[PDB]
RNA sequence: CACACCCAAUUGGACCAAUCUAUCACCCUAUAGAAGAACUAAUGUUAGUAUAAGUAACAUGAAAACAUUCUCCUCCGCAUAAGCCUGCGUCAGAUUAAAACACUGAACUGACAAUUAACAGCCCAAUAUCUACAAUCAACCAACAAGUCAUUAUUACCCUCACUGUCAACCCAACACAGGCAUGCUCAUAAGGAAAGGUUAAAAAAAGUAAAAGGAACUCGGCAAAUCUUACCCCGCCUGUUUACCAAAAACAUCACCUCUAGCAUCACCAGUAUUAGAGGCACCGCCUGCUGGCUCCACGAGGGUUCAGCUGUCUCUUACUUUUAACCAGUG
RNA sequence: CUAAGAACAGCUAAAAGAGCACACCCGUCUAUGUAGCAAAAUAGUGGGAAGAUUUAUAGGUAGAGGCGACAAACCUACCGAGC
RNA sequence: GCUAAACCUAGCCCCAAACCCACUCCACCUUACUACCAGACAACCUUAGCCAAACCAUUUACCCAAAUAAAGUAUAGGCGAUAG
């Protein structure tokens, strides 16, 4: 036995390092965890996004229903005035609308040739259950959330992130709530392809169907590259030839693969979805 | 000869633990018929066996007290009786072995 | 020294949901100083690992090894043990999960040599360790096939990027 | 290299491995079922077939009695081989012994087997037996049997 | 090399304490209840008729 | 963009872990003081555990009613002495490592029991006084090395059988060690024992047996083995002695010879006296020699060489079989 | 070294530090063994074995020494100077 | 998860103070722990050496009764090492 309390001590604390490693405690919310203001978490909110939150509007944007009926349960069993607090319910569908009629607005304007079908698949999928989730959770929405259940469940995160808006909707008008959807939701489809958000199922049906919309012959499939046909690994490039003239290339292991990927190839060159497109205008309005 | 060097456990599990170190499963296990017990296709149940020699002791033990000494083996030939039976025709002239206990159902009378 | 085996059978799970899949029963048992090296002990542990609890009667009772007896000892207080307190319908139904042996506290004598050299004899003690799951044991993994292989092969050659650039 | 050899190496030399032998096959005719290791039952069997066959010579031969002064050590067997042994196995002219694998003793799991002579008053072992002729596979193959005959015939 | 194992503890009986002993042991409660009770054979059918 | 931030020995600095103390501090800290104040290295010390390695090595004759019987060995056995000190008697044991085993398991633990004097040991009143003549069948004979056994007188004295040793599978060798161990009988046993755990019958290794034709051609050397065998040389006279654990000899000792010293007693020499004693050389004898030196020669030798004949696997040229070992299975390790 | 004891078949021979040859003592040659059964043993082959023999018991000589048929041997398993 | 790993006392060290112990019965210098017979036997005497002097040969500190100081001074010494 060494005297010394130091090393005693420190020992301690490795050991209860290990002890978390071996048996992880289950996840608390940060408000029950020490050093939290649900006052003072909520005013930084606002700061930290650079926008002008009304404390009484937001207050009620991380409120759940379901959140109201537990906390009317637990007075219930100690018999225990009245409360007045109001659900995101208002909110969230106020938010929820315009952020879809201002998705559609951005992508209609940047995008003219991509049809309304297309459009509708980006709106929801920039406003899908993971984006939208995404999004929160890296904002301190969970956090301001006031929910029943811990973790918050995707599909409740998702209905408070649009309350925000909603708040941020009424108190500081839509022109200002249009580039906090440009700053938070836009820039979530920059290293997507469009068939990686819109999945689509036989793109070479659909790009006949838009050929004869703007009266284009349609296309015959040539091969236009090959290399080890006979091999396990083969190079296919089939070219798309509207009379005569290629519209688009696409390689592929093999040739129906390789067609189907030219038809891909093609329909992101008619709606203007390309790698090349010119990158979205992030600058501020003149 | 000495070792030059430690051989390491990686080098050691290697060698110990080659499939030819390792414990052969046997495919020739089977139930007994007669007791359930369990047995090799070519050997005799360990259960069934032991049972015989249980009462072949008993009736060698038998046969010591008839005898009475060493070098008095008999020039007959000799009977296996059980409470409840006689001479057999065929059991005429030979030594009859008494036991006090009832006939086994696996020993048949011959 | 250290029991802990012991003490993983005295753990009590809260009751389960309707809604819940049956969990498997664990029993956990083990016998502790055997006058047996684990070396050889380790041979006839991982025969029955992975068996049934009747095959791996089988395999030890035809088997010429003493620790063969000592095992056998062992799977049938603990399938016995299954049955009587861990609430086991079925006693055919356990297979071999883990069985393993342990280094146990060993004694020290002296072996005598020749030109009155000595060397220190250790009389080997092992422990060995058992768990049983109730349920079919399960199925051995197939063996990798060409299908397999070429899958995993293409799988690689997809991944690749380009490296030491943008 | 050892081709053809048909004798083990046993006992302490050759003079050594006979009187094994002759220890067995002494305490075979007394008991008339005996457990040995399966290499020395095997050896011995040879042994035990032809003591029988000198048996059938009968006391009176010279040549026969010498065989078994030598192979039985005690003498009161000698009377039993030419008045017991002998007239059981009259009509038979071999196998007058079986040979049958029993679980190894637990003293040093040497592989032990037992050898007895034919109609002794013992109780029987559990001898091995095949299939009965009611089971599937003998039901098929004597409907087959049948067909063939009845072919044959006509 | 003359270390050997400690295993010295032997059986014991668990029934009485060392005898010539002043202290003897204070139970609370008796061991079965003194007089049997039997109830009367069909006082289930009773249970019913409550009055 | 940053910048004290790539030399041995040595030298100059700036920081500093832990500990104790003063005062703070109070999930482990501060400023100081003090000191057994920091280890990848000394064939370091102690302890744990690996590696070699589950390897080397170790063990129990057979059948059986576990009554008994069989096979084989006996160069051992029994007793006393000495030594050891309860160390295979009974019972029980959560028992459980004696180098395997083990339930009755037992050469372990605990308890209980035991070896009974006639044998052996433990002896004796005083004072004087006695005791030339071997032993060896002791009779012949023949010795030298000269030897292993005795009382009387007077006085005193007539109480009686205590005490201790007594067991065993045993002692000295670190061990249940192929060793060491006095005497009396048995001289093959009337007593005491078991070389093989099971299997297989590879190499290599050990021991043994047999071999065509040849018979030392092998080899430093007829070493080993076989056979039962002649003639010499060298050295040492011979028997004997020595390097316990690499040298048994030509070395030492040895009768015989020779040199030197000593004229005498109460503890060696010596209870002796120059035909003696001591210190030495040489190694008998015989011959020869000087006034000490050289040859010859009988036997003898686990000395060193040589040789006839025979003998033989030493070899040309190896081979077969048996046993141990071996390899595999089980236990120990 | 002292004291007082013991042992040595049989045969040939003769009153023998004679011969052969057991017990016994010694350790010539070869092989096995080399942490071995053994910090010097085993098997066979050998020298002596009535004598300067072997051996049990007790006593004596002690390290600037003892003892020694001198091998610088031995004096409790490292003696050119014990522990 | 086995083997293990951890622990705080037992007691001890250095001072102060004060000068310590040894007959219950029996046995104990003979072969100690042995009830019980003529003895005559009696104790005292410089330390050396290692080591230092770079060998070694003269020499080389070892509490002698008050801490300090005189003083490492007078002296001693192969007038060297060192001693005092
Ligand atoms: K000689
Ligand atoms: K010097
Ligand atoms: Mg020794
Ligand atoms: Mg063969
Ligand atoms: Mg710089
Ligand atoms: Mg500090
Ligand atoms: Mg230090
Ligand atoms: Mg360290
Ligand atoms: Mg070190
Ligand atoms: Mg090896
Ligand atoms: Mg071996
Ligand atoms: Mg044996
Ligand atoms: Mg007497
Ligand atoms: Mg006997
Ligand atoms: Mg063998
Ligand atoms: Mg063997
Ligand atoms: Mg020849
Ligand atoms: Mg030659
Ligand atoms: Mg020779
Ligand atoms: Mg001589
Ligand atoms: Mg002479
Ligand atoms: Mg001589
Ligand atoms: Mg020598
Ligand atoms: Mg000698
Ligand atoms: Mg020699
Ligand atoms: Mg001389
Ligand atoms: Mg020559
Ligand atoms: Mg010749
Ligand atoms: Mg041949
Ligand atoms: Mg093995
Ligand atoms: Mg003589
Ligand atoms: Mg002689
Ligand atoms: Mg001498
Ligand atoms: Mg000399
Ligand atoms: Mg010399
Ligand atoms: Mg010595
Ligand atoms: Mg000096
Ligand atoms: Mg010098
Ligand atoms: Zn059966």
């Amino acid at each position: 036995v060494k005297k010394g309390f130091r090393a005693a001590f420190r020992f301690q604390k490795e050991l209860e390092r290990q002890r978390l490693l071996r048996c992880p405690p289950p996840p608390v919310r940060r408000s029950e965890k020490p050093n939290w203001d649900y006052h003072a978490e909520i005013q930084a909110f606002g700061h930290r996004l650079q926008e002008n939150f009304s404390l009484d509007l937001l207050k009620t944007a991380f409120v759940n229903s379901c959140y109201i009926k537990s906390e009317e349960a637990k007075r219930q069993q100690l018999g225990i005035v009245l409360l007045n607090l109001k659900s995101n319910q208002e909110l969230s569908e106020q938010g929820t609308s315009f952020s879809q009629t201002c998705l559609t607005q951005f992508l209609e304007d940047e995008y003219p040739d991509m049809p309304t079908e297309g459009i509708k698949n980006l709106v929801d999928f920039l406003t899908g259950e993971e984006v939208v989730c995404h999004v929160a959770r890296n904002l301190a929405v969970e956090q301001l959330t006031l929910s029943e259940e811990f973790p918050v469940p995707p599909a409740v995160l998702q209905q408070t992130f649009f309350a925000v808006i909603g708040a941020l909707l009424q108190s500081s008008g839509p022109e200002r709530t249009a580039l906090f959807i440009r700053d938070f939701l836009i820039t979530q489809m920059t290293g997507k392809e469009l068939f990686e958000m819109w999945k689509i199922i036989n793109p070479m049906g659909l790009l006949v169907e838009e050929l004869k919309k703007r009266n284009v012959s349609a296309p015959e499939s040539r091969l236009t590259r090959q290399s080890g046909g006979t091999t396990a690994l083969p190079l296919y490039f089939v070219g798309l030839y509207c009379d005569k003239k290629l519209i688009a290339e696409g390689p592929g292991e093999t040739v129906l693969v390789a067609e189907e990927e030219a038809a891909r190839v093609a329909l992101r060159k008619l709606y203007g979805f390309t790698e090349n497109r010119r990158p979205w205008n992030y600058s501020k309005p003149k | 000869a000495a070792p030059k060097n430690r051989r390491t456990i990686e080098v050691n599990r290697c060698r110990r633990r080659n499939p030819q170190k390792l414990i052969k499963v046997k495919n020739n296990i089977d139930v007994c018929p007669e007791c359930g017990h369990l047995k090799q296709k070519h050997v005799l149940c360990a259960y069934c066996y032991e049972k015989v020699c249980k009462e072949t002791a008993e009736i060698r033990r038998q046969i010591g007290k008839q005898e009475g000494g060493p070098f008095k083996a008999p020039t007959i030939e000799t009977v296996v009786l059980y409470t409840g039976e006689t001479p057999s025709e065929q059991d005429q002239g030979k030594r009859i072995i008494e036991r006090d206990r009832k006939r086994p159902s696996w020993f048949t009378q011959n | 020294i250290s029991r802990k085996w012991e003490k993983k059978n005295k753990i009590v799970y809260p009751p389960q949901l309707p809604g819940e899949p049956r969990r498997p029963a664990e029993i956990y048992h083990c016998r502790r100083q055997i006058k047996y090296s684990k070396d050889k002990m380790w041979y006839l542990a991982k025969l029955i690992r992975g068996m049934s609890i009747d095959q791996a009667l089988a395999q030890l009772e035809f088997n010429d090894k003493k620790g063969a007896k000592i095992i056998k000892e062992v799977l049938l207080e603990a399938q016995d043990m299954a049955v009587r307190d861990h609430n086991v319908e079925f006693r055919s139904n356990l297979y071999i999960a883990e069985s393993t042996s342990g280094r146990g506290q060993c004694l020290k004598r002296i072996r005598y040599h020749g030109r009155g050299r000595f060397g220190i004899m250790e009389k080997v003690y092992c422990h060995y360790f058992v768990k049983l799951v109730e349920g079919p044991p399960p199925p051995p993994e197939p063996p990798k096939t060409a299908v397999a292989h070429a899958k995993e092969y293409i799988q690689q050659l997809r991944s690749r990027t380009i490296v030491h650039t943008l | 290299i050892s081709h053809g050899r048909v004798f083990r190496r046993m006992g302490l030399g050759p003079e050594s491995r006979i009187h094994l032998l002759r220890n067995l096959l002494t305490g075979l005719v007394r008991h008339e079922r005996i457990e040995a290791p399966w290499a020395r039952v095997d050896e011995m069997r040879g042994y035990a077939e032809k003591l029988i066959d000198y048996g059938k010579l009968g006391d009176t031969n010279e040549r026969a009695m010498r065989m078994a002064d030598f192979w039985l050590t005690e003498k009161d067997l000698i009377p039993k081989l030419f008045q017991v042994l002998a007239p059981r196995y009259k009509d038979q002219t071999g196998g007058y012994t079986r040979m049958l694998q029993i679980p190894n003793r637990s003293l040093d799991r040497a592989k032990m087997a037992v050898i007895e002579y034919k109609g002794n008053c013992l109780p029987p072992l559990p001898l091995p037996r095949r299939d009965s002729h009611l089971t599937l596979l003998n039901q098929l193959l004597q409907g087959l049997r049948q067909d063939l005959r009845q072919s044959q015939e006509a | 090399t003359e270390k050997e194992f400690m295993q010295h503890a032997r059986k014991a009986g668990l029934v009485i304490p060392p005898e010539k002993s002043d202290r003897s042991i204070h139970l609370a409660c008796t061991a079965g209840i003194f007089d049997a009770y039997v109830p009367p054979e069909g006082d289930a059918r009773i249970s019913s008729l409550s009055k």
